């Protein structure tokens, strides 16, 4: 009855009649202003979009509580002070308000060393060793927890994370910022396994938990630090002036840290509208409902593009009368500063559930943090949805469309452990995407106790355009996805991120060619690959697109991509990051890469019985990949 | 709103658009209009609305079976009732009429050629079929070659004539539609009649539908159960079964089922039934049994509690699906649950049975009492007000719970009404089997239920059975919803069920 | 067209018509005698498979090859001597024909121990202490690698087996006979990924892998060893009065065994037949081609069921007009002695083609060994698959049919590791069924060079009877499983199953009390099982059998169990058999009750920390299994 064009002008007319920045500021009000994970004020607004989702009248609306473990600055507050060669000394730097997540929590003492970013880059560029002495880092480029384990793996004692002036232009010099620690997603105490009163909360650990305290300190308190310090920052980096390398010998520092763990209750809270042809097929839309400070940037905006999209799209169906051929799920995740734990302990506990019935995951958090440019970080399937997107949607503020580089695919920058939709893609092998109205440089505001909705206002003037440009794009994903029979899943597009790792490995075919191993089977595996989208191809050609069946033949084996290209060698809960293009490991291909660049210098640090391990598995997870999309179990050649 | 009606063939068709002719020029443009649906077969129609190109069709009690099966899902809304309209009634007789003098029997029909209604209908398959069923020669299973095989020549409608090719002997093709000679009630007798068939399954008022003459119906006779011949007049005592009266079908969602009721209700007070000379909502010249059936007087409102399910009961449902399947120490009793807590004591009780009892979970206590019904469930725990509600649908109570501590619990009942343990009438045995052995092993106990299971006891408050209760006494006389409430408790929960009405009560009542 | 009844007939004539005896002794031709693993005449029958397949006219017939490691017997040959406590002494026992493969080929020399079985409780019961020393073991009860991996951790220097009179009355004393000491299936150099050039062969080894040296020795020579040994064999053991149980203190033995690695190819044949409605689902049958010795009962049965249950389905498909809804594939093994590596190679390498495709695996290896009984091991669900067939095939010496205990479900072993079967249902998760014409005592010629044609017909008059019988049980599980829409899979029949495990639990309900733990979420797991397969069963009842579409969404739930059921927390190449139920791991849940049966002794063995972590994911596996059995992912409770 109704068409693609039909359903673009009803959704844009339902746009311009929603408020977006009167549900901002409803949500940024002195009930909800402190939302930390498992507070009152987190379950109040919980119990907010419980109701409004209720009151839409969707098809069922039901809540999954977690009981977490996390961690928080209790009565001892934590301090670094500067110490002498023999004892306590110097003076008092700084005690921070803001803490980091997941710390070891011990005290430690030492020679100071500024490692700039920490990226493991940064670290192989320092002049100065960093073996047994605490390090300071700025924020940004990478994660904390990313920071910490580059130097734990140069056996540094501490870190310490303070946010410089070039890079993040705060007036206020005394403001403390919140991250965390640990280097995955999810509850550390319940790896693999969801935290249920069922598992009975046995004793386990993640590995990605950090050894070594962590604290982040203002931007005062470093300038503090750095007069004390010597050596000039080299100009590569872009910092300011008052930069200082290292400690001189006569004094160094002495960081201590104490949080202690606490368990809390988390409240997960869905939506869902039923399809009507193929219901047990569905896509999910998430956002972030907690924040350490106000929250208008990280979780504001999110929640409340959340609570709009699921009120637009309800009216279309009940109203305007639209009929999804998949459902649509709305997801209220918690507990999202400290690792995604909410969506995480979701995809760890109903696993066996949504194998192969979700089929793609929008992510709002972080949607709308400047005006400048347009941001996706997606699967390469969903390039081609997002293309389709860009030259539909016009930009807030220009009148242009938002497809302008035609090359833009090539620029699209990877997803990253503090996002949302990382675990959905590299665990569970759920094609995801995350899109943002960012700026050149990050929201300065973003994990401090700054990111109120007056900031908001004053950084973007018209953030109520904005907001209906990002639920736009959003929107039509969600339209695309359940409209049409046909997927919107592009396999095609892949075949250009196998033909870029093989080009990659082809660099280093000499050293290939020096052990007995032959580069002739990778360039089958990649070409097998084609053919089986070629064929795919072809019999979505040959095949009548109102029967019912032979199509649900054909989109089964499109939704099998994603979870084929996730490693079946490593075992999910000491690996859960199996898909071996976005996800870590020795099991993924960039690994494969960075382990034979150890070849090339000749040093001691290549393993070749490692790399011929390596090889061996990736070439058969790209082949038995090509082998399972098309031509059956007999039609296959070799 | 104008309601799409499904017609089967032509002539259907020539009274459906007449129907609407007639309807349109009575009833003003702001009521109810009628439109018509072209269709070649019965289940054309139930595809059809499904498919949203209809909205409203009537079937036969044995063919809503098939429209309650995915994808169709249709739920009956508009029952037509038969006699009269002083006396409704909800259920017509299934008869088996003979040629006068013919020397066969109900137990001999071997070799014999038969006339049937249409396959899946009530009085032409469901029932005539059902009982020589487990008679019929091996395989069972499919159910069209054994009765191929049976009888020597036979006319089905609405059957599959090219792997069956003896049930469309007498009549080629198998129509499902008046196109045919021998189709409906009406066309089976004249199959009979015209000297085609020895013995017809058809209604006990299709004899009076087609003959007027006394003397050319005294031609006939009625096979019984018993292998007796009885006279035609005598329906009521020579019968095979009771089956449930023609309903409408609705989509159950977005079925506007409040929207045809009202357009059949004014339908009857313009065109019904000795109203109208011009236009018969229950007589067509075209042809008999047409849109609606000639023996119907009126139509009745279906609740909307109850379903497809429900609407046959338990002993016609059963039936059905043994019919189509093939089939003719105690089974475990599925107990029904109502909050989270019940169903936890539930499973730990249900490892301690060892399997003998299994728990199914319900989201209301009005819930749990439909599932007793149909067979999802088997037995549950209930308070005298509910037992009435209970008994009303089809369910006797066998255990009733002791709250004094004597010598011999078990043995003698107590008066008190108390809390009873209500079954379905089959599981009767089993029921009260099953649970006398648990009350031997997890009933009255010592203060070790720290360790041990305790049937009686709860983490909360009264779960299963309630915590004051020393044992469950089981019943000497087979007490139904009169006999164990009595006679001063019953009138006590009538009348106050009629201002506090549950949509379950009215539902059984209906039948 | 075509009903049950009328399928049942059709199959009856061709059977009848069918000569079997006449295959048995043409593939025990002096052509195809000798029929080692990647050997001339192994290639030579496989050539002949592949033409007869060809012949048949079938939809498609392909080979895959892979080049797997194997141990052989080369030119040293391995020899058992009795030797004094300064050096070399006594006298030579024997040098045997037969050899264990993939064995640690070492020399050593110590005091010998009768283990007897070699079953952990065998050892467990052992007045003498088996550390440091040599033990003897009779074959039977358990596998050779079961039975040196048993003695291995109890530090055992090595394993001799030899078959004692009372299990084995074979006349001549002096044979010998083959196996192998892997502990797990398929290529032990090539564990989790296939045997393929695409590989590379990387240096990677299994842990089934022994290290310790095993010999098989012959009855005159254990006899030999038992004159020099002192103490009598308890009457427990029905065993020959020879048995002596330990060495004397002035002599004892010294074995040396000196087997080499070959690399092999190995050539899997296949033949299927396309299936009308659903092509891409298939049922398997396969079965063993390669024997050590002449292999009549081993192999030779095995493959000549193979072929003439291929041709009596091929000729009922083009001839008699049989449309089966699902494709059949028949398969020739190879390489099964060496423990099933073949089959294990195949779906090791093409894991995600029949990852939900692949329904039902029917092995016909062994089918023949007596005549008295008829054993069946196989999956839960196919046990009313086997009940239906069991009423309805008449036993081919009597007249009775083959159902007469009631309670033969109760009564049914395990899938051990030396069967074919195993690796289907531990490691892929498709049911398998294997039947056998058993007798009270195992075939005594099975793994000897006493395995003849000759030697089949004597012992068992009526061979054509039973193979017409055992063609008739497998020939009607094909029919059944293809024939109809609904699929003969029970899921119902699990329950027992889970009932059966939480009432082993419950029996230690006390212990887990004194812990800070609780048994009431398992009960909850196992109750919500039930609801899940009474809700499917209800879901089959109320929806039309004739709709493709309905049965196909309730089919693909169904073949979800047997997944859902393999563990998600174990790495599937450290750990293959995955399954729970029967698998090896501390995932398993047998594994479970065997490590809380240490607690009740008080000792030093029971681990806690393990324990609570046994529980928590078994837990929630199978409550992970009955979730997404029903409800979908919002109609879930809890
Ligand atoms: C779950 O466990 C927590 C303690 O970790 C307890 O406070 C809570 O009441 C438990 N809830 C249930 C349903 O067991
Ligand atoms: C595979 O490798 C083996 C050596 O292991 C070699 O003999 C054979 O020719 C190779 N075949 C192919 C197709 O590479
Ligand atoms: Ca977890
Ligand atoms: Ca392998
Ligand atoms: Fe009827």
């Amino acid at each position: 009855r109704l068409y693609w064009d039909d359903l673009k002008r009803k959704l844009s007319e339902k746009l311009d009649s929603t408020d977006f920045t009167s549900t901002i500021k409803l949500l940024n009000e002195n009930s909800y202003v402190p939302r930390e994970a498992g507070s009152q004020k987190d379950e109040n607004l919980a119990l907010y979009v419980e109701n409004q989702f209720r009151e839409f009248k969707l098809s069922k609306v039901w809540r999954d509580q977690h009981f977490v473990k996390i961690q928080v600055k209790d009565s001892a507050q934590n301090s670094v002070i500067i110490v002498d060669k023999n004892g306590r000394l110097v003076y008092l730097v700084e005690n921070p308000g803001g803490y980091v997540a997941y710390s070891k929590a011990a005290t430690v003492t030492g020679k100071l060393v500024h490692a700039n970013f920490g990226t493991k880059k940064d670290f192989e560029d320092l002049y100065t060793p960093v073996n047994g002495s605490i390090v300071i880092v700025r924020a940004g480029k990478i994660t904390f927890a990313e920071k910490v384990a580059n130097a734990e793996s140069l056996n540094a004692i501490g870190v310490l994370i303070y946010m410089d002036q070039t890079k993040f232009p705060i007036v206020n010099a005394e403001l403390s910022f919140f991250g965390h620690a640990h280097l995955g997603t999810g509850d550390p105490y319940t790896p693999g396994f969801p935290s249920f009163n069922h598992t009975q909360f046995p004793p386990s650990r993640s590995s990605g938990l950090p050894n070594i305290p962590v604290q982040t300190i203002s931007r005062a308190a470093a300038e503090k630090l750095f007069g004390n310090m010597e050596g000039d920052c080299p100009s590569d980096w872009k910092t300011d002036s008052t930069c200082r390398m290292v400690t001189s010998e006569s004094k160094n520092v002495k960081l201590t840290v104490s949080n202690v763990l606490k368990e809390i209750k988390i409240l997960n809270i869905f939506g869902v509208i039923k399809g009507f042809v193929e219901p047990d097929h569905y896509v999910v839309v998430g956002a972030q409902r907690d924040a350490w400070g106000p929250g208008a940037a990280k979780s504001g905006v999110g929640t409340a593009l959340l609570l709009k999209l699921a009120q637009m799209f309800s009216d279309m169906v009940l109203k305007d009368g639209f009929q999804p051929s998949r459902s649509i799920i709305f997801a209220s995740w918690s507990a999202g500063d400290f690792g995604s734990v909410g969506a995480t302990e979701w995809l760890e506990g109903y696993l066996s559930s949504l194998h192969l019935k979700a089929f793609t995951y929008i992510n709002l958090d972080k949607a709308v943090l400047g005006t400048s440019n347009f941001k996706v970080s997606a699967s390469p399937l969903l390039y081609t949805l997002i293309e389709k997107t860009m030259q539909n949607v016009k930009h807030p503020v220009t009148g242009q469309f938002l497809y302008q580089d035609s090359n833009w695919a090539s620029k699209v920058e990877k997803l990253t452990l503090d996002n949302a939709a990382f675990p959905f893609l590299a665990y569970s092998g759920i094609p995801a995407v995350s899109f943002c109205f960012c700026e050149d440089t990050d929201y300065p505001y973003l994990g401090t106790t700054m990111d109120t909705y007056k900031e908001l206002i004053e950084r973007i003037p018209e953030l109520n355009k904005v907001a209906r440009a990002a639920a736009e794009v959003a929107g039509q994903f969600v339209i695309k996805l359940t409209h049409d029979v046909e997927l919107n899943l592009d396999y095609e597009r892949y075949n250009s991120q196998l033909l870029s790792f093989v080009r990659d490995l082809n660099q280093y075919r000499a050293d290939i060619k020096e052990m007995g191993l032959s580069l002739q089977w990778l360039y089958s595996a990649r070409g097998d690959f084609f053919r089986a989208t070629s064929r795919l191809t072809t019999d979505f050609g040959n095949a009548e697109k109102t029967d019912r069946f032979v199509m649900k033949k054909l989109n089964d084996r499109v939704m099998r991509v994603e979870y084929h290209f996730l490693s079946p060698y490593v075992s999910p809960k000491e690996s859960p990051f199996r898909h071996v293009f976005w996800g870590s490991g020795s099991h993924t291909l960039p690994a494969l890469l960075e382990n034979l660049k150890l070849r090339k210098q000749n040093n001691g640090a290549f393993n070749e019985t490692l790399f011929r391990n390596q090889l061996a598995l990736a070439t058969w997870t790209i082949q038995g990949a090509a082998n399972a999309l098309s031509g059956d179990v007999w039609d296959i050649d070799n | 709103k104008t309601v799409r009606w499904c017609a089967v063939s032509e002539h259907e068709a020539t009274k459906c658009q007449s129907f609407r002719d007639h309807m349109k020029s009575v009833i003003p443009s702001d009521g109810p209009s009628v439109a018509c649906v072209k269709k070649a077969s019965y289940l054309d129609c139930i595809r059809a609305i499904a498919a949203n190109e209809a909205d409203a069709v009537t079937l036969d009690a044995g063919l809503v079976y098939d429209a309650y099966l995915a994808p169709n899902n249709l739920k009956p809304v508009v029952a037509e009732f038969y006699g009269s309209k002083e006396d409704p009634q909800t259920f017509y007789y299934a008869v088996a009429v003979v040629k006068k003098d013919s020397g066969f029997q109900m137990n001999q029909l071997r070799g014999k050629k038969s006339c049937h209604t249409g396959l899946g209908r009530s009085a032409g398959w469901n029932i005539p079929i059902g009982l020589l069923y487990c008679d019929l020669p091996e395989p069972r299973k499919p159910l069209e070659k054994a009765v191929a095989n049976f009888f020597s020549g036979s006319c089905a409608p609405c059957a599959d004539g090219t792997d069956f090719p003896q049930l469309c002997q007498l009549c080629p093709g198998c129509g499902c539609s008046t196109l045919n000679q021998y189709f409906g009630y009406s066309g089976a007798f004249k199959c009979l009649k015209d000297g085609a068939g020895d013995v017809a399954f058809v209604k006990h008022s299709t004899i009076f539908e087609n003959l007027a003459n006394k003397a050319d119906r005294d031609q006939y006779e009625l096979l019984c159960l018993d292998n007796t011949r009885k006279p035609v007049d005598e329906y009521k005592d020579c019968h095979l079964a009771q089956v449930p009266s023609h309903t409408v079908v609705a989509r159950s969602m977005g079925g506007k089922e409040d929207l045809i009721w009202e357009l059949l209700n004014q339908a009857q007070e313009h065109f019904g039934k000795d109203k109208s000379k011009e236009f018969q909502l229950f007589s067509s010249p075209h042809g008999k049994d047409l849109l609606f059936k000639d023996s119907a007087h009126g139509f009745l409102k279906v609740p909307p509690r109850m379903d497809a399910k429900m609407y046959l009961g338990y002993e016609y449902v059963t039936a059905i699906r043994n019919l189509r399947e093939g089939t003719c120490e105690c089974k475990p009793v599925k107990w029904c649950a109502l909050s989270h807590h019940e169903r936890l004591k539930c499973d730990e009780w249900s490892v301690n049975s060892v399997g003998k009892i299994e728990c199914v979970s319900a989201e209301t206590t009005e819930d749990c009492i439909a599932k007793i019904m149909n067979g999802e469930a088997d037995a549950m725990s209930l308070d005298g007000g509910f037992v009435y509600i209970a008994g009303k649908c089809g369910l006797v109570p066998v255990l009733a719970e002791n709250y004094d501590k004597s010598d011999n619990c078990e043995d003698t009942p107590e008066a008190g009404p108390n809390h009873a343990v209500v079954t379905r009438k089959d599981k009767e045995a089993c029921v009260h089997k099953i649970l006398r052995q648990q009350q031997h092993l997890f009933g009255s106990d010592v203060t070790d239920c720290s360790g041990n299971f305790c049937l009686f006891r709860s983490e909360t408050k009264d779960l299963l059975f309630r915590d004051d209760t020393v044992c469950l006494a089981k019943l000497h006389d087979r007490n139904t919803y009169e006999k164990y409430l009595g006679e001063e408790y019953v009138k006590a929960v009538g009348n106050l069920r009629k201002c506090s009405t549950s949509s379950l009560l009215e539902a059984c009542t209906f039948r």
